[PDB]
């Protein structure tokens, strides 16, 4: 099934995403092919943080899911 | 805000509210809230049905019983602190004698008249609020000498001193600003932060006199000392007095407050109505019946009865008593209405704190609030007695002045409750106690994206202490529940914002009546708006700060759309500029921001260098790694191997200040002289307003240990050995080793020989050294990064910001951070006042009456604001929709074009052709959200490929996307030939 | 919507292109990000040329338009990343009035006149303001090494 | 054509003595107003005996006399 993936910069470019996949492998080549650091955005839906010990199935990634980045840091 | 004088004078109080009916409990609810220390309800009357439409703690269950009591235990549950405590006997001198202030809700003239001397005898406040209907009234009795201490709802002035000099004026200037047109000759003033003048600070408060050109003077300063620089200086507030007359003096003579003079008219008719209903219920027992006509006479000719004399006799009215108003109000002193109730006790409760904390000027003994637009207009059917007449049921209070029809529309209705934070809650327990959406073919919706907090639930009654991590929006379900059991509450956790726009979307819009927003920000307040005007929803919209009030309602095609202030939606999240950040914080906000970000910068970017990146897949090899390791690394601490020190000294965090202030201010006044620039040579001004010092350390001052304290602390907590806070013990460590820099100076700059480092000579021997400290860091324990939060105190982030935001500040000369910027700031924001939240919320609760009612005109509507500190309320009807025109074509904000696709989905010439035929008007640019779909400039090769194509298919090949499964309309904007910069066409709905 | 309100600037300015600036171009599945050839005057950028990003946040004109330098050039205030710390562009001297054109010859103007009142490389300003003469050596060499070929 | 003086409220308890004139419009009013206080146009609003003052119509229809009090409300944003 199809899974709302967007950016921050005004572009959505869903992906193939299933909930069999790890979400770590998707969204490593999601920012390979957006070029922007990781460390920059948390990728986050439905306002849930997103940690590197985090399991997903305890709140339910939703299909459709409303994932997006905030912008952080201060690069200049 | 939360000041100490006032809040220790707010528990030691003691009030008394009499007639506890719906409106003494709305005051006493919002006292336990705000938080009175003792509170003595009195009510031995049995409860009553007619109770169960304004009462709140008052159910079903509790009827034919004392409503003091019954309402005893929830009071005492919503806050433990204050002491509700139930008084049983009868209101004598030696119990009014102990209370600070007493309140008599909805008590007979006779015992208002009673306790209102007795109390006025002595000592005592006396308030005396009723609500008859549709109409309240407030009078408020303070004693014939009552001082305020603070008359205004603003911090004390300050402002930068730039300069002094001496002389018979002793005349000084300060920097351009805001504060140099607020300062006034006449007023008084202080000093605390001056470079300078050493015995000026903690001097007696002095005047001064304001001068042309923003001059200003102090007096006689040249017997005092050489000034250097000048820090801040304060304003001082002056207190006021007030002699309120007695309530049987100003019964005859009244002093109402008002805006305007028809206002205050208006108000002089109700006050006649109300002393008629009084003479009535004394002349006949009995209140009038529901909509009674016979009792309505009764009244008005009481009304023309009560003395003409009894008024002014030095300004005559210009016309006699209004009939129509005195009878209307008549027919509707049936029941007791749930809004009036919580606007009136909002007000009530917010006097009894002015008298309690001596704060704010009081009101001047008389207010009227009139809100009989919610009764049906004049063509339409006025409520009769058969259906006013009380059945039985927990609204027969609210059918007893609207009418069982608009009970059971009311009833049957589906609403939408964004935000229940504050004014959700409140929201939320009006619409349970109205019945709004408490049958079968009705509902609720309730969509909040937030967590209870500690701090939240500090001011709230729908939340408990008990439900701290549970969704906000399930918690207020669950009490909405509990309120009406008849309701039937969805509590959904996915916010409103564009992202979620799949699950609120057509099918969820279409089944809901009206939109109710209690938002605590400005755009999503305007993106509800947008979703509301696309699809044609009542919108009801509220907005507190401090003591102020907005309630407004925003009807489809009658009035005005809401526009958002577009500045202040853009500065909610919008980053600061860095020039001040790098060298040249003007002001204590930037020295602020500047602590804050370089904090962040400094931490929570240090947990990921020490393990993540360095770990995966680079080294010191990247943009520049020896910066990132500079800056967090060697300012706390040489270190190099593993730790086996305590976490939890003074070694450290004075090195860091010595490289936080004095290096970093040092550094720049190698980078160039404070008072030339280099490449200027000969400048317009040779160092204009800029001469930063390098700071010493002071053990004594409390600034200096308190940023030590709190960097300690953090850092202990943050490289996850158990912190202690040195307030007890390791300040006066701190306090016993008062010399460790001499010792330590020249090392701890640069590795071991480099006093200035050159440009990049750290050479290969640094760089391994900083590889070999990265590899340590990754081999050794994960440093875990924090976030900003206000409930954790240990955490230590609140106070070391402040202290390293008043460190830059007093390096740089600018003035000291107060706590009126801090609260401006979005973080570190204070709740919201139980007594604006109600007001607000009952103001809503009428706007719904109003949109339930059903097709209404524009006059009926009204947008209210109110500040409770200045007792300045305003109900004003909005303006009509705007109306733009270009050529031929007009709207409004609310109306939008709708052209068909057809079954063959017509092509992007078609819909031109359609366009520029049908509305007369031709399109220049057609946008897709932020895809171009047709322009005029466009390459007519361009144009010839992208026009024989189809909307729906255009838009799939330049987005990528896929229509939506059950899209119904795409919305689209265009422009037009020959069009300003400003005309905004009305949205074209593609009807595919 | 700031959208319109991009595309008009856009269709406004592409018809008279400053001189500085060339194939002011943008795509239209996001219309809302400018690409440009920025064309320096002032050696030794003169050479060649460098492609900037504009951005226009969904805010504007009330949020101003974040640039970044897509290619590498050698300036005391312009960061490696591309970032630039343009006066106006800062948040205390917008204005909805400024337009994108005035802001992109204030750019064209901090490019030829390098600026060390507001250094975002400090360490390189500091290098400029001792030996710039090492510094028009690193700023020949960056942009030999990075700089895109001058269109005609 | 003659010039008044009115008196305008900030919100946070102070009076300030603007110069306009009765031909002038609420717009010109509310310029000077944030001019001298500091905020945006489109974050306030103000407003003269209870009614609110729309920013396209000339003050004299309002019936500003000299040594009038136009009291300047803030939109809140607080929930
Ligand atoms: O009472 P309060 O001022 O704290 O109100 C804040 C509440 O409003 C909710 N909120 C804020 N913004 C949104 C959006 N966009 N959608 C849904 N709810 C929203 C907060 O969650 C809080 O409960």
């Amino acid at each position: 099934l199809s899974i709302l993936v967007r950016n921050n910069k005004g572009r959505s470019s869903t992906y193939e995403v299933r909930l069999t996949q790890t979400v770590a492998h998707l969204k490593q080549q999601v920012s390979g092919l957006e070029g922007v650091q990781d460390d920059l955005f948390w990728l986050t839906f439905e306002g849930k943080p997103l940690e590197d010990q985090l399991p997903l199935g305890e709140y339910g990634l939703k299909p459709l899911s409303t994932v997006f980045m905030n912008l952080r840091l201060r690069g200049g | 805000v939360l000041g100490s004088p006032a809040m220790q004078r707010i528990q030691g109080a003691r009030v008394l509210v009499s007639g506890l009916q719906g409106l003494g409990a709305e005051v006493a609810k919002n006292l336990v809230l705000m938080g009175v220390g003792s509170l003595t309800l009195h009510d031995p009357h049995p409860t009553c049905w007619s109770d169960l439409a304004a009462q709140f703690l008052l159910s079903e269950q509790d009827l034919e019983r004392s409503r003091a009591e019954a309402s005893q235990e929830l009071l005492a549950q919503l806050n433990r602190a204050v002491q509700v405590v139930v008084h049983t006997g009868d209101i004598t001198e030696d119990l009014l004698l102990d209370f600070q202030v007493v309140v008599l809700t909805a008590a007979k003239l006779e015992e208002q008249l009673k306790v209102g001397t007795l109390c006025h005898k002595h000592g005592v406040c006396f308030l005396a609020a009723d609500t008859r209907g549709l109409v309240g009234q407030l009078f408020c009795d303070f004693g014939e000498d009552f001082t305020v201490q603070d008359p205004t709802e603003a911090e004390p002035l300050t402002a930068a001193i730039q300069h002094i000099s001496q002389g018979s004026p002793g005349i000084l200037t300060l920097r351009k600003g805001a504060n140099t047109h607020y300062f006034r000759d006449g007023d008084l003033v202080t000093f605390s932060g001056i470079e300078g003048m050493v015995e000026l600070n903690d001097c007696d408060p002095r005047s001064i006199h304001v001068r042309e050109d923003g001059s200003l003077e102090i007096g006689d300063t040249t017997t005092f000392s050489r000034y250097l620089r000048g820090g801040a200086i304060t304003e001082v507030k002056r207190p006021k007095t007030v002699r309120h007359k007695s309530l049987d003096t100003a019964l005859l003579q009244p002093h109402v407050v008002a805006q305007s003079s028809q206002e205050v008219h208006h108000a002089h008719c109700l006050h006649q109505a109300f002393c008629a209903l009084h003479k009535f219920q004394h002349l006949h027992g009995r209140p009038p019946q529901p909509w009674d006509p016979v009792d309505a006479e009764t009244v008005v000719g009481l009304a023309r009865d009560l003395e003409p004399l009894k008024r002014t006799e030095e300004e005559p009215l210009e016309e006699p008593l209004d009939e129509a108003l005195v009878r209307t109000v008549a027919l509707s002193s049936a029941g007791v209405l749930s809004p009036m109730v919580a606007m009136l006790g909002a007000v009530a409760a917010q006097e009894v704190l002015k008298a309690i904390s001596r704060k704010f000027m009081p009101l001047d003994q008389w207010l009227y609030f009139d809100a009989l637009d919610c009764l049906p207009e004049d063509g339409e059917l006025l409520p009769s007695p058969e259906d006013c007449a009380l059945r039985g049921s927990r609204y027969d209070g609210q059918i007893a002045v609207f009418g069982a029809g608009f009970q059971e529309k009311l009833r049957r209705q589906h609403y939408l409750l964004v935000g229940a934070g504050a004014i959700g809650c409140e929201l939320l327990k009006v619409f349970a106690l109205v019945g709004l959406g408490a049958g079968n073919s009705g509902g609720l919706t309730v969509v909040d994206m937030d967590h209870i907090e500690r701090s939240n639930l500090s001011r709230q009654f729908l939340f408990r202490s008990q439900d701290v991590g549970r969704p906000k929006a399930e918690v207020a379900a669950a009490a909405a529940r509990g309120l009406n059991p008849d309701l039937q509450v969805i509590p959904l956790t996915y916010p409103l914002d564009p992202t979620t726009e799949h699950i609120y979307g057509d099918n969820f819009f279409s089944r809901v009546d009206g939109v109710a927003a209690a938002l605590d920000s400005f755009q999503a307040r305007r993106y509800v708006a947008a979703r509301c005007t696309h699809y044609l929803k009542p919108l009801l919209e509220a907005g507190t700060s401090g003591t102020w009030g907005s309630a407004t309602v925003f009807m489809p095609h009658v009035t005005e759309a809401y526009r958002a202030p577009a500045s202040a939606a853009a500065s909610e999240d919008a980053p600061y500029p860095v020039c001040t950040v790098r060298y040249f914080p003007s002001t204590a906000e930037h020295t602020l921001q500047w602590a804050r970000h370089e904090f962040e910068e400094l931490f929570r970017l240090s947990a990921e260098t020490i393990n993540h990146h360095q770990q995966a897949h680079t080294s010191l090899a990247d943009m520049d790694e020896p910066q990132t390791l500079t800056l967090l690394k060697p300012v706390l601490g040489v270190l190099r191997v593993r730790p086996q020190n305590w976490q939890d000294c003074v070694a450290w965090a004075l090195g860091h200040w010595k490289l936080c202030f004095h290096y970093g201010i040092k550094q720049l006044l190698r980078h160039f002289p404070p008072n030339k620039v280099l490449e200027d040579g000969t400048p317009f001004w040779s160092g204009p307003k800029q001469c930063p010092q390098p700071l010493e350390f002071d053990t004594n001052q409390d600034t200096h240990l308190l940023y030590v304290l709190a960097a300690a602390n953090l850092y202990a907590q943050m490289h996850g050995l158990p912190g202690s806070q040195d307030w007890t013990a390791l300040r006066e460590l701190l306090k016993l080793l008062p010399q460790p820099d001499p010792q330590q100076m020249a090392p701890i700059f640069a590795s071991n020989l480099e006093l200035a480092s050159a440009s990049a000579e750290f050479g290969p021997e640094q760089q391994k050294e900083l590889n070999k400290a990265l590899e340590v860091w990754s081999v050794g324990p994960p440093l875990k990064p924090l976030m900003f939060e206000k409930d954790d105190d240990s955490n230590f982030h609140v106070d070391f910001v402040v202290a390293a935001a008043s460190l830059r500040c007093q390096n740089y000369g600018i003035p000291p951070v107060n706590r009126a910027q801090s609260k401006r700031i979005v973080g570190q924001i204070i709740p919201a006042i139980a007594t604006t939240t109600a007001a607000v919320a009952g103001l809503l609760g009428l706007e719904l009456y109003k949109v339930v009612s059903g097709p209404r005109p524009r006059s009926a509507f009204r947008h209210s604001y109110l500040h409770l500190a200045e007792n300045y309320l305003i109900r004003y009807m909005p303006f009509a929709p705007a109306i733009q025109t270009f050529h031929h074509l007009k709207w409004t904000s609310w109306d939008r074009l709708k052209v068909p696709a057809g079954q063959p989905e017509r092509t992007l010439e078609s819909l031109l052709a359609h366009l520029q035929e049908q509305h007369g008007l031709r399109v220049r640019i057609l946008l897709h959200g932020s895809a171009l779909l047709y322009a005029a400039g466009w390459s007519p090769e361009k144009q010839a490929q992208h026009l024989p194509l189809r909307v729906t298919e255009l838009v799939q090949q330049l987005t990528g996307q896929a229509p939506a499964p059950g899209q119904r309309v795409l919305v689209l904007e265009l422009s037009c030939e020959g069009d300003d910069e400003d005309t905004a066409f009305p949205p074209l709905h593609y009807e595919l | 919507m700031a959208s319109m309100r991009v595309v008009k600037e856009l269709e406004d300015l592409q018809k008279k292109p400053p001189p500085y600036l060339r194939n002011l171009s943008s795509d239209d599945a996001n219309v809302l990000v400018w690409h440009a050839l920025l064309l320096p005057d002032q050696p030794p950028y003169h050479l060649k040329a460098f492609n900037l990003r504009i951005s226009f946040p969904p805010e504007y004109p009330f949020k101003p338009p974040m640039i970044k330098f897509t290619t590498k050039i050698y300036h005391p205030n312009v960061d490696e990343n591309g970032q630039i710390c343009l006066p106006i562009i800062s948040s205390e001297n917008w204005k909805p009035s400024t337009k994108t054109s005035q802001v992109l010859e204030a750019l064209n103007v901090l490019v030829n006149r390098p600026n060390i009142r507001e250094p975002k490389r400090m360490d390189l300003a500091d290098l400029l303001t001792q030996n710039p003469e090492l510094f028009r050596k690193n700023a020949e060499e960056f942009t030999l090494r990075f700089g895109v070929d001058r269109p005609s």
